[PDB]
Parts: C-alpha cells; structure tokens; sequence
C-alpha cells in the first residue's frame, strides 16, 4: 500500500484539486465514456450527453468518495466500505473499469495542474488509484 | 481498423505540434518510475536509481525520443500499422520477452504526458483518438505472439 | 498459429476423454465463484447467490457445457480457429462487451478442471498444448476489438 | 485481503500438502517453464531440464517460503519482506509473472489433491497466491 511520502504526496496534489474536486469529477467521467465506451453499459438509464446535469451530478460523488479516502488515507476500507458492497456486491463491476476510471482522473489532473503532477507525485496517485480499487472490488466472494 | 475522418484530424494535427524529445523523454521516465520493474529491461542505460537521474539520463532521453518518433510511422500510414510495426514487433516480442501488458502501460503514460503538454487542447474527443492510437500499435507489437 | 505434431496429439487425445458436461458445469461454476464479477454477465440463470447454488443451478450446468462442446469446434480445425469463432467474437465483443481478460481467466480454470480430472495424465506437457489452445481461443474471441 | 474463512481455507489446503512442499515446489516451476517459456529468462544461469537438482533445490526454497507466509497468514509483508527485496528491488520481476505460477501452483494442487480443492478452496487460494504475488511486487519505487 502507501508509504508516508505516498500519502504526503497524494495529500499534495489532492489540494491542488481542491475547490474544482466536482468539476473533476464530472470530466473524468466524460472522457471515460469516450475514450472507453464499454463503460457506458453500467450506466444504461443516464443521460450521458456532453455536460448533462447526470454526469454533473454523478461526477460530484465519484470526486466527494476520492476526498473523503483521502481524508482517511491511513484506513480507506473503513472509509469506502459502504461504496465497496455497493460495486463489488451489487454492480458486479468489472475490475478492469477501475483502471479505466483511474487513468481518466489522472488525465484531468494533468490537464489542470500539470505543474502539480511530478513524475514522483504521478507514482504515488497511481498506487492511490489502485487501493481505492481493489477497496471497491473486495468483497467479491 | 477503421480511421473516421476526425480522428485522423486530432492525430495528424496534434502530431504536428507535438515536442518528440519532450515528450518522449518524459513518457520513459515516467514509465520507469511509475511502473520500477521496467527499468529491468533498460539496465543497460546506467543510472536509473532514483527519479532524478532517471530523468537527467541520457540514454533514457534519447530512447523516449526515437520510441516517439517512431509514433510518426504510425501517423504516416494510419491503415497499415500491422506492416509498419512488425519488425519492432518481432524485436520486442522474440528477442526481448516484454510482456504485452507494458506496451499498454507505455500508452498510458504517453496519454498523461501529451495531456499535461497541450492542456486544454487535450479534448476528451483527441484523447479518444490518441488512445485509439496506442491501442492499435500496442496490438501491432504484441503480433508476433499470436 | 502453428501447431506441432506432439501438442495435436496431447489435445486431440485428450478431447477424446473429457467429459463435457462435467467439466463443463464444473469450469463455468468455478469461474462465478473465484471471480465473482463475472456473474453480472449471467444475472437472467437465476440463483447464483452461493457457491453450492452456483454448483447445483441447471442453467450454469447447462450452458458450461456449451462452452466446453465450442472447444471441438476448435479441435476439429485447429489451424482455422480464427474463423470458426468469428460470430462468437461478434458476440462477445458487440453485444455483451465482456473484457478479454475475462476469457483468459476461463481458460485458466479450464486448465485446473481438466487437472482436477486427469491428474498423473496432465503432463507438464499436455498442460502446454492445452494452455496454447485456450490463448488462442481468447484471442480468437477478442479479434472484433481490433 | 484474507477473510477468516481463507485463512481456515488456505491453511487447510497446506495441511493436506504437508510433506510434499519441496516435490509440488519443482513440479510447479517445471510447469511455469513449459508452459510460460518467457519465465526461462530470469533464470539465464539455471539448469532447466526436467528434474534437475537446481530446479528440485530452487523449488524447495519456493515451497518453504508458501508455508512460512501460511503460518504467518496475519501478517505476510512481514513473513516475506526479505523476498520482497529482492523480487521487486533486486530481480525487477514483472508481476504478470507471479500470475503464471500462482497458476501452475494450483495446477499441481488440483493434480495432487483434487478432493480438497473444492471450488471455495480454490477461491481463497488465488486470493492468496494474488496476497503473495503482491508483497513480492511491492516496493518497486
Ligand atoms: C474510484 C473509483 C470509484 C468511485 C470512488 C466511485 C464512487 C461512487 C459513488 C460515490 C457512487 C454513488 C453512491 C451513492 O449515490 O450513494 C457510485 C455509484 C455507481 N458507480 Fe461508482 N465509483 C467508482 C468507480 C466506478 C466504475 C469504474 C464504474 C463502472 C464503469 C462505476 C459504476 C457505478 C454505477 C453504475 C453506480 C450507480 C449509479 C446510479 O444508478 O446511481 N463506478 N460510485
Ligand atoms: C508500445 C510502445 C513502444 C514502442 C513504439 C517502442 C519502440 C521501440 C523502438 C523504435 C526501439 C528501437 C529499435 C531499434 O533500435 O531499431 C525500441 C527498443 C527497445 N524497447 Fe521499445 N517500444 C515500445 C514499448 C516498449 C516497452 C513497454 C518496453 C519494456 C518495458 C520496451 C523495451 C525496449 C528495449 C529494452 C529496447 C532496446 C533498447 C536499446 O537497446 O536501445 N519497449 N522500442
Ligand atoms: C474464452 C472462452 C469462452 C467460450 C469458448 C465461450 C463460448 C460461448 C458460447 C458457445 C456461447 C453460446 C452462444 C450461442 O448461444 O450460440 C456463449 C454465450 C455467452 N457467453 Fe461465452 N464463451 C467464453 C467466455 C466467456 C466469458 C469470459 C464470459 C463472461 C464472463 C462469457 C459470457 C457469455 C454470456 C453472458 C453468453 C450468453 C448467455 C446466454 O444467454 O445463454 N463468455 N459463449
Ligand atoms: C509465490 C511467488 C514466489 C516465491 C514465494 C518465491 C520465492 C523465492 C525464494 C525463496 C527465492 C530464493 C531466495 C534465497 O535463495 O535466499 C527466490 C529467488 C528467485 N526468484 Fe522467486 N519466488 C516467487 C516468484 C518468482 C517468479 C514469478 C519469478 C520469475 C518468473 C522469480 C524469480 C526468481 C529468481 C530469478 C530468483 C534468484 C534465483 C537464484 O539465482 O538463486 N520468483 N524466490
């Protein structure tokens, strides 16, 4: 999992995000349905038109469950348990979609704060991303 | 493969401005950082030992560069990548060992890098293209395996 | 592909003896329970709630076999794998959207089964010639992605 | 991570291995060899043909280090950290590697003892192979 100099990292570029964590949200989701649009089978009763008020709406969650890990880096199974159930129990989602999402969001990062995204800080939000999903996908049984 | 006209615009377009020693120094040594059992294939190109000498490598810039520019081939001939890439295919795949997973890890990385280059510009639409693009030359590599 | 002599023999001498419903029912149950996301894909078979539910439900019976009776196809024609799958590829690929990876991950619990049921006789040998055959099949299976 | 439910599962697959650690460690690195021939590059300076001493000796060591890691299930980082080293610092394995002889691990237990490989069992031990292959991979920086 993460070392301290992860979590100091992944603190970092986190505040960077910020006040735009909802903005993020909604074009990481964007650019996934584009750029993976078997992704768009999960979501078959969204509105999934550029800027719709789902996405939006959506978007805003996905980036709120990212903070709140991140807030609680040190435990994110405790923090993300409930999200766990959901996805792993009851959506049945596909673990290769976490990747998915997870390179979208590191995409938006770069866009926005390229500056903020070392290759140092990028090594420590990829293992991030990849602890938020194996969380998600746990409970598989 | 199929090309629709506007993918070949975001690709052809986007490679014209596109910095090759830039950005393809950045996409290797992100690659050895971000994914560190990589390197093992690079022993070779002398210090790799922590992410600054990784970065003010020569060697690994001046690799990042000609695996860049070979993208240019690519771009060159959209619907004959097949042909183009299968000597390279044959280099990585019979001589090398790499497995095909890390040619997709490449191609990610080089997605965050012309991102974090050409920000705004970067639509989620030229994404699509580019990663279309990666995709497709990572399945070309992988060739000489099936 | 190329096949050898040997790896014909090892696959067609033991297609022979497999026994498909019970391998089959066997594989396909094993793939729902190691690897529990691959269940949204067989919502409509009904009672999947539990390992001995998956292992006793008809439907999963029924359609492992389906899936390990396709591989006859394969050993009938093993240098025309490619095209005997190619409406299977269009249905795996366009209407389900099943990731590849999932294909290689039945594959490899048909290697187990098929161990599992012939022990001494699954030489390291024998597993090789069934191993290649299964990434052949998935990559069959993963040709409409490309 | 592991349930308790693995744990009692994994150990008692291991119980039923027992003596025969070192033989099932050989037969599986002969398997991964012949079945996945790009494995043969990490072992340039080995004698790989069937039922050589350094396969037999090197399959052993691999073996005492699965059941050390069982009696140990709590806290495996810990039971491995030295193997860690040199997997993931040292040796530079790609992890896809360690998927090849999870699997042809399991291929030798199924061999072997059919019976206890139950479809449940079999599910703890991927888990647990999947455990393994990760702490092995870990510290890569
Ligand atoms: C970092 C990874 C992810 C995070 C943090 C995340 C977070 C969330 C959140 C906060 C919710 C809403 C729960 C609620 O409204 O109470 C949700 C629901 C959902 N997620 Fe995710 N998610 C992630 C990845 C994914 C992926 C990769 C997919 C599929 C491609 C997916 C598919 C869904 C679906 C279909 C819903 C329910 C939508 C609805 O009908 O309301 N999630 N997720
Ligand atoms: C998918 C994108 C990739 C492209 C387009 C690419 C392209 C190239 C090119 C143009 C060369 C030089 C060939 C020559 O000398 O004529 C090369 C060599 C090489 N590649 Fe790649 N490659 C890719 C991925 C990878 C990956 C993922 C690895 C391993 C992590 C790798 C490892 C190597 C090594 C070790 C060499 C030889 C280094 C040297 O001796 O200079 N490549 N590749
Ligand atoms: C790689 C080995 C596989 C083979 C040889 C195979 C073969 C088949 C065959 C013969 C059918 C029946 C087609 C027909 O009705 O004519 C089928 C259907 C289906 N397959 Fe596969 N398949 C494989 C892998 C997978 C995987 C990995 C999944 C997802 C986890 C999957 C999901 C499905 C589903 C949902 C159906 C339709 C179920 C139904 O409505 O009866 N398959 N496949
Ligand atoms: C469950 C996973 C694995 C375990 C428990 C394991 C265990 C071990 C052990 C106990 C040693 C010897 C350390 C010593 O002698 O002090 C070793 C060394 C080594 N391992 Fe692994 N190993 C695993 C996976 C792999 C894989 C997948 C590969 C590559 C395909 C690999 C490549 C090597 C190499 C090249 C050595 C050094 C051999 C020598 O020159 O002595 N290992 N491992």
């Amino acid at each position: 999992v993460l070392s301290a100099a992860d979590k100091t990292n992944v603190k970092g570029v986190f505040s960077k995000i910020g006040g735009h964590a909802e903005e993020y949200g909604a074009e990481t989701l964007e650019r996934m349905f584009i750029a993976y649009p078997q992704t768009k089978t999960y979501f078959p009763h969204f509105d999934l038109s550029h800027g719709s008020a789902q996405i939006k709406a959506h978007g805003k969650k996905v980036a709120a469950a990212l903070v709140e890990a991140v807030n609680h880096v040190d435990d994110i199974a405790g923090a993300l348990s409930k999200l766990s159930d959901l996805h792993a129990q009851k959506l049945r989602v596909d673990p290769v979609n976490f990747k998915f999402l997870g390179h979208c969001f590191l995409v938006v990062v770069a866009i926005h704060h390229p500056a903020a995204l070392t290759p140092e800080v990028h090594a420590s939000l990829d293992k991030f991303m990849c602890a938020v999903g194996a969380v998600l996908t746990a409970k598989y049984r | 493969v199929h090309w629709t006209a506007e993918e070949k615009q975001l690709i052809t377009g986007l490679w014209g401005k596109v910095n090759v020693a830039d950005c393809g120094a950045e996409a290797l040594a992100r690659l050895l950082i971000v994914y560190p059992w990589t390197q093992r294939f690079f022993a070779s190109f002398g210090n790799l030992s922590s992410p600054t000498a990784i970065l003010g490598n020569p060697m690994v810039r001046a690799h990042g560069k000609k695996v860049l520019t070979s993208f240019g081939d690519a771009v060159k001939n959209l619907d004959n990548i097949k042909n183009t890439f299968a000597q390279l295919s044959e280099l990585h795949c019979d001589k090398l060992h790499v497995d095909p997973e890390n040619f997709r890890l490449l191609g990610d990385i080089l997605i965050i890098v012309l991102a974090a280059h050409f920000t705004k510009d970067f639509t989620p639409e030229c994404q699509a293209a580019w990663q279309k693009l990666v995709r497709v030359v990572a399945h070309a590599l992988a060739r000489k395996y099936h």
